[PDB]
């Protein structure tokens, strides 16, 4: 039961954190 | 005066407290300036300063 | 003062000229929005007091 | 005993200081920012240049 | 059939270390 979606353009914002990993992104333009 | 696969610059050297990702190679800064590599022949981190 | 339309005028590829210089206008809304609210707070501690 | 309550509560009182500390330091990290940018040149860091 | 994408639609986008940043 396989999902599927596509990438489009956007700006985002992502947070690395100490570690360097990406722990939360905020997608720029949605509301 | 180092170099880094064509990247020149000046400054010191240290070991890295940081932990690294195996597919990276470059650590930039706000500033826009390389404050971590990874040796291409040796997989130990090094910090710019 | 609106930044981007005042340079080039709802334009595509004017605006991505622009983005290569990085944040001029940027500082420039809050600096004005910064004197927006100023004479805001002036009017406000101007007269109900 | 008022003053001492309202201050070892509330942070919002520091406002005046406060806000001249954040146009500082605001000010240096847009500076410090602009040199990420090209500003018609082939790339933003001179060194690869 | 549809679903809602949440948020683990994200990814690195380049080959470049950055620690304790927004960017
Ligand atoms: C990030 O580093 C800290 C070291 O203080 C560690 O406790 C934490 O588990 C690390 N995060 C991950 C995802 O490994
Ligand atoms: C290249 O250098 C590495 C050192 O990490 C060594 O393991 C390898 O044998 C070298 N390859 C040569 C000399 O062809
Ligand atoms: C997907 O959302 C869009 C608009 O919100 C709609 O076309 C679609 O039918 C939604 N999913 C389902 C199960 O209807």
């Amino acid at each position: 039961a396989y999902y599927v979606g596509y990438l489009q353009p956007r700006t985002f914002l992502l947070k690395y954190n100490e570690n360097g990993t990406i722990t939360d992104a905020v997608d720029c333009a949605l509301d | 005066n180092f170099n880094f696969n064509g990247l020149t610059g000046t400054g010191v050297l240290t070991e890295s407290n940081k932990k690294f990702l195996p597919f990276q190679q470059f650590g930039r800064d706000i500033a826009d300036t390389t404050d971590a590599v990874r040796d291409p022949q040796t997989l130990e981190i090094l910090d710019i300063t | 003062v609106d930044c981007t339309m005042y340079i080039c005028g709802d334009s595509t590829e004017c605006s991505n000229l622009l983005l290569q210089y990085g944040s001029f206008c940027t500082q420039l809304n809050r600096a004005l929005t910064g004197i927006a609210v100023e004479q805001d707070k002036n009017t406000q501690e101007v007269f109900a007091q | 005993g008022k003053i001492q309550d309202s201050l070892s509560s509330t942070a919002s009182a520091l406002g005046k200081l406060q806000d001249v500390v954040n146009q500082n330091a605001q000010a240096l990290n847009t500076l410090v920012k602009q040199l990420s940018s090209n500003f018609g040149a082939i790339s933003s860091v001179l060194n690869d240049i | 059939a549809y679903t809602n994408s949440f948020t683990r639609g994200v990814y690195y986008p380049d080959k470049v270390f950055r620690s304790s940043v927004l960017h």
